[PDB]
């Protein structure tokens, strides 16, 4: 056992599994137009991730699990706020009446956004919600 | 849609025990305060008291510290009241209603649901059928466009008592009074206006139902003489 | 060689952004149980990139250090240019201390809006919260830097230990690109987003890890380059043929397709092992070795550190790294706690390792340091490694507390995300402490010189 | 305790206007009270809370402001489902603590009562009783005073009265008097008079009737 058949391994056994993994990623770049549902993906929904990503609502939550774990999961949250009909509406007032002001609780920052962005926003969120995850999460608390 | 289910009327001697429930629906029972609210007429609520199903602590007014007991099975996401060594001063409606925030550390919040209500009614009084008399006006005379009859429901207990005219087909021009307390037992009224051409002419009969005694009665309003 | 001297400032820098590091976690870990605290003036989601920011800067500041202390030393070769390495090192500190201000300072819309994320938006995604523009300066820094310690690499001596550690950086450089790369689909933007996060982290960066490790090794022990340089490629060898298609574990929940669930998962429960050779490794050439060295924190460090990693990226990676067990524990107190154990274990751990060998020569004090210069370090190590580790405890409990509340049961039966955390408060507590003796062990680390 | 006094108790007025109710705490509260709107057949309805907070899905016509130990709640346009009983509720301290109340009653031109009076029936005399019934229907506002004359002479007690909520239709209000004797004390007097007062006349409304026929 020398250190070239070491080198070797390292080599080929790499640049085998990165081709292999360019495949797989090609192969599931291809998928995500069904899986996500691109089709209703709008601008909204586009305009709506730039809110998400200005404010940095990652910082504090997850979205499809990923993100800050002070607050709840997001990609699910539409299911907790009286449904798709009535979310829009939901995010309106929950944005603007933020910070709370329970003392000792988690607090939100007040964003100042815009009618129009939080329209967006909660285009983004109900798309987002609507994503194949595979199942996840367990259930309607995120 | 959050939804708080409250069981039904109870009656009790003084000094008994009486237990309520709060069947909840539409949100995750242990993660919010469930509060117990007491109502007396023309009293205004008093906050009782409030159980945390999560860890299943309590938290009482000091009012209530020894009449109240709460607690709650999280398995049937249904909330529980105990009240004991009934006195007069608790017969009321309860309420059960659920903290609008989430979580154990927000104890006194205001509520975003309540439930319809529980009432209790605490009486030495025993179950007797009302007497039904029919009311009819001042000894028979040509007046005005309009008649007004009545019918008395007296001497019963417990509460309710339904009534009617003409079995419902009379509903308006109708005024159904609260039943009120004389000693140990309610008293009703309930009085009906209607064209002079209608009646002696046409027939009034009023209705009573008083389900606590199996009683049913009908009395024709009959004119005087 | 006397250019190894710009190594440094890289040393010092990367500790002074430690301590804001360290910080900066305590107050998060304050705001978790007190809510408001430093609220408006400090939200928590600012406190958190900040923490995070700090702590991937300065591991790049050591990650250089690293590398231009031993380069020129593999290349039996001056520096190619000791000034850029110089010029480079306030282009990036310039770069970082502002961008970190731009954090606190401004709103957070503000700064995107400030900088214009507007043109080039790649703000507001997680470890990638710099502006584009403080981005574009880590590029620049990062290929006068590829350059500069490649150019050495070039002339003069190729050893395994050299061409490792530069595959590393240049591939650490090369996929900081996707940083640029940010889709309007949410799945292709956090499928792409991996690409840095985790191919940085149990990738390339196990082989700037490695080939320091290997380094450390080969100066302290003594024993033959030609077995430590073999077990070296077997390390990385093992990182990268289950790293590569390991990204794979990160794929569950995403919404890319479900054959990932099987591909990750498999590849992922090989993943410890690098780590495990890599306790092997340090512990079986420090055990057979030719001499005593001077500076006996060196040692502990290098152990210290495979120790950390097995059971912070190895163990706890592991715990959970398979699907039907990772589907209830995505994005919960668990990730906090493997997140931390790792990236301390491999990464801060493998930096202060190679800031104890280098540092003492680097001062022109020798070898090593005063005996009592060396059993504060130590107690350092201990109170970092321990407080660390307790930290990590805590937080699984809190984790698993989680699990259990939140994703076990059903609609109805499960706990809601707040009503939960005020559950898991008495951990969130404890891990504070953890955190202020982990702050008391750095300081006395700093202390010991 | 913190104690809440709430004011007026009750409130006249008309759909389209605004009207703005009062809340007081014995002590400060700081910014957390809330105010519940309670309607029959219907549970009780969170409206704002912490004092200024519209709560989801209530209608911007309403709106609420105060700190300290003053609050109050504003209806900016009335309308006809918006009369009801408003609580407040104090959510700073344990044990929370609500105001009494107001009713917002719906305002409606004045209107005389119409007054009926009824002898015992036949059937409740040869039981022993004697219940002799006065009906005071439709009148507006509430405020109506009633009064027994046996032969002349005032009559204090036997007397027991009913009165009916704000009519949801037409919006008046009833109330039933009735004086209860024995068949013994009723047939030892001949006339019977039941006399309403009410702010629509300064004469008395009279019925009565005379025993004997
Ligand atoms: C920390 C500084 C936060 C940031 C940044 C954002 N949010 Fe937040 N959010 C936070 C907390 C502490 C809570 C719960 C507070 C409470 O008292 O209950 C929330 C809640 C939400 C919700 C409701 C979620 C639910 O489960 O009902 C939503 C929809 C929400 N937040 C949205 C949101 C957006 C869009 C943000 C970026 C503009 C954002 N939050 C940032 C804390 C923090
Ligand atoms: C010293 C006390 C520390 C405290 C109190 C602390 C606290 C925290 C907190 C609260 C978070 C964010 C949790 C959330 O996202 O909801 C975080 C994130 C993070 N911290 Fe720390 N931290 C500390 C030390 C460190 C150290 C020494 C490291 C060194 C590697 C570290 C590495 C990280 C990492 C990688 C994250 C990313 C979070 C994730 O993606 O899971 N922390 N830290
Ligand atoms: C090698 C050093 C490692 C570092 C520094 C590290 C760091 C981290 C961090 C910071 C996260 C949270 C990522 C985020 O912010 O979402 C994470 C998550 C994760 N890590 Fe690692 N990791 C390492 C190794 C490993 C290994 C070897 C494994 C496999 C055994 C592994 C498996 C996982 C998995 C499965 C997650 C997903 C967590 C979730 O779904 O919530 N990690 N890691
Ligand atoms: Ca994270
Ligand atoms: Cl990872
Ligand atoms: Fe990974």
């Amino acid at each position: 056992f020398t250190k070239g058949m070491a080198r070797n391994i390292y080599f080929g056994g790499s640049v085998f599994f990165i081709l292999l993994f360019l495949a797989l990623t090609y192969h599931t770049e291809k998928t995500l137009p069904e899986r996500t549902n691109e089709a209703a993906m709008s601008a909204a929904v586009v305009r709506g991730k730039l809110v998400w990503e200005q404010n940095n609502c990652v910082g504090c939550h997850t979205l499809l699990g990923e993100g800050a774990y002070f607050a709840p999961e997001l990609g699910n949250v539409v299911g907790r706020r009286g449904g798709e009909e009535g979310f829009n509406t939901f995010l309106q007032a929950w944005m603007k009446i933020q910070p709370l002001n329970v003392p000792g609780r988690r607090a939100m920052p007040q964003f100042h956004l815009s009618e129009g962005q939080v329209d967006d926003l909660a285009e983004f969120l109900k798309w987002s919600s609507k994503i194949d995850t595979n199942q996840w999460p367990p259930n309607k608390e995120g | 849609e959050v939804q708080l289910q409250q069981s039904g009327t109870v009656l009790a001697r003084p000094g008994a025990s009486v237990k309520m429930s709060c069947k909840a629906s539409g949100y995750s029972f242990t993660s919010y305060w469930m509060h117990w609210v007491k109502q007396r007429p023309g009293q205004g609520l008093e906050w009782i008291g409030a159980v945390y199903p999560g860890n299943s602590d309590t938290s009482y007014n000091q009012k209530f510290k020894g009449k109240a007991k709460l607690t709650a099975v999280t398995s049937a996401s249904t909330a529980y009241m105990e009240l004991s060594s009934l006195t007069n001063e608790d017969s009321a409606v309860y309420y059960c209603s659920r903290s609008s925030l989430d979580g154990y550390y927000v104890k006194n919040w205001c509520f975003d649901v309540w439930g319809q209500g529980t009432t209790v009614t605490v009486s030495s009084a025993k179950t007797t059928a009302p007497s039904v008399y029919p009311l009819a006006p001042v000894c028979g005379d040509t007046t005005g466009s309009s008649v007004t009859l009545g019918c008395l429901v007296k001497g019963y207990f417990p509460e309710p008592v339904t009534l009617t005219w003409n079995s419902g087909s009379l509903s308006s021009g109708v005024h159904t009074f609260p039943a009120v307390l004389q000693s140990d037992l309610y008293t009703l009224s309930s009085s009906v206006t209607v064209t002079s051409s209608t009646r002696p002419s046409q027939s009034i009969t009023c209705n009573v139902a008083h389900p606590a005694s199996s009683t049913k009665v009908d009395k024709k309003i009959e004119p005087r003489g | 060689f006397a250019s190894q001297a710009v190594a440094k400032p890289y040393f010092v820098f990367a500790l002074i952004l430690f301590v804001g590091q360290i910080l900066f976690g305590l107050i998060m870990g304050l705001q978790y149980v007190v809510g408001d605290f430093l609220f408006p003036a400090i939200p928590f989601n600012v406190a958190r990139m900040v923490h995070t920011n700090l702590l991937i800067v300065w591991l790049l500041f050591g990650f250089m250090g690293a590398a231009y202390y031993l380069v020129p030393e593999e290349s039996d070769c001056e520096l190619y240019s000791p000034k850029l390495a110089w010029i480079l090192f306030w282009v990036f500190a310039a770069a970082g201390v502002l961008t970190i201000l731009g954090y606190l300072l401004v709103p957070y819309a503000g700064l995107a809006r400030l900088t214009g994320n507007e043109l080039w938006p790649t703000m507001g995604r997680e470890f990638l919260e710099q502006p584009t523009i403080s981005k574009a300066g880590i590029v620049i820094v990062a290929l006068g830097f590829l350059f500069n310690v490649g150019m050495t690499v070039l002339r003069g001596r190729k050893t395994a230990i050299s061409m490792v550690l530069m595959t590393g950086l240049i591939g650490l450089a090369l996929l900081f690109l996707f940083s640029f790369y940010n889709p309007e689909n949410l799945t292709r933007d956090k499928f792409y987003w991996w690409w840095v996060v985790h191919l940085w982290v149990e990738g390339v960066w196990e082989l700037i890890m490695g080939a320091i490790l290997a380094f450390v090794l080969v100066k302290i022990t003594g024993v033959d380059r030609e077995v430590i340089e073999k077990w070296l490629y077997v390390i990385i060898a093992m990182a990268l043929i289950s790293g590569i298609i390991g990204t794979g574990h990160h794929y569950f929940w995403i919404g890319v397709p479900g054959y990932w669930l099987w591909l990750g998962s498999v590849f992922s429960a090989l993943e410890p092992l690098p780590f495990f050779a890599m306790v092997l490794f340090a512990f079986n050439t420090i055990n057979r070795r030719r001499r005593d060295y001077p500076n006996r924190a060196v040692a502990l460090w290098a152990m210290g550190t495979t120790v950390m990693a097995f059971l912070g990226a190895g163990v706890w990676g592991f715990m959970h790294t398979l699907a039907p067990v990772n589907y209830y524990t995505h994005g919960t107190q668990l990730t906090a706690a493997h997140g931390h154990m790792a990236f301390y274990g491999a990464y801060a751990m493998i930096v202060m390792t190679i800031i104890s060998y280098a540092m003492p020569r680097l001062r022109g004090i020798g070898e090593a340091m005063d005996n009592r210069s060396q059993v504060l370090e130590m107690w350092g190590f201990w109170l970092m490694t321990v407080a660390m580790v307790f930290i990590t405890l805590f937080l699984s409990a809190a984790g698993v507390l989680q699990v259990w509340l939140q994703r076990m049961p059903a609609d109805g039966a499960a706990m809601t995300f707040m009503a939960t955390q005020d559950q898991l408060a008495i951990f969130y507590w404890l891990r504070e402490g953890a955190g202020v003796v982990f702050l008391i062990g750095l300081v006395a680390y700093l202390l010991s010189f | 305790d913190i104690q809440m006094t709430q004011s007026p108790p009750y409130l006249a007025a008309s759909p389209g206007e605004t009207i703005t109710i009062n809340c007081r705490a014995s002590k400060s509260i700081r910014k957390y009270l809330a105010w519940y709107q309670e309607k029959p057949g219907k549970t009780n309805k969170l409206l704002i809370y912490s004092g200024s907070t519209l709560q989801f899905g209530i209608p911007s016509r309403f709106s609420g402001s105060g700190s300290g130990t003053e609050f109050t709640l504003t209806i900016s346009s009335l309308e006809p489902e918006d009369f009801a009983m408003y609580y407040c509720q104090q959510h700073n301290e344990y044990p929370l603590t609500f105001g009494a109340g107001t009713k917002l009653e719906l305002k409606r031109a004045d209107a005389a009562p119409t007054v009926s009076i009824f002898p015992p029936s036949s059937e409740q005399l040869t039981s022993g009783g004697a219940s002799v019934v006065c009906f005071l229907n439709n009148f507006y506002p509430k405020d109506i005073n009633v009064k027994w004359k046996i032969d002349g002479s005032e009559r204090q007690n036997g007397v027991l009265n009913s009165w009916t909520d704000q009519d949801s239709k037409d919006s008046t209000y009833s109330m039933s008097s009735t004086l209860t004797l024995t068949k013994d004390e009723y047939e030892r007097h001949n006339s019977y008079t039941c006399e309403a007062t009410h702010k629509t006349s300064t004469s008395p409304i009279v019925k009565s009737f005379n025993r004997n026929e």
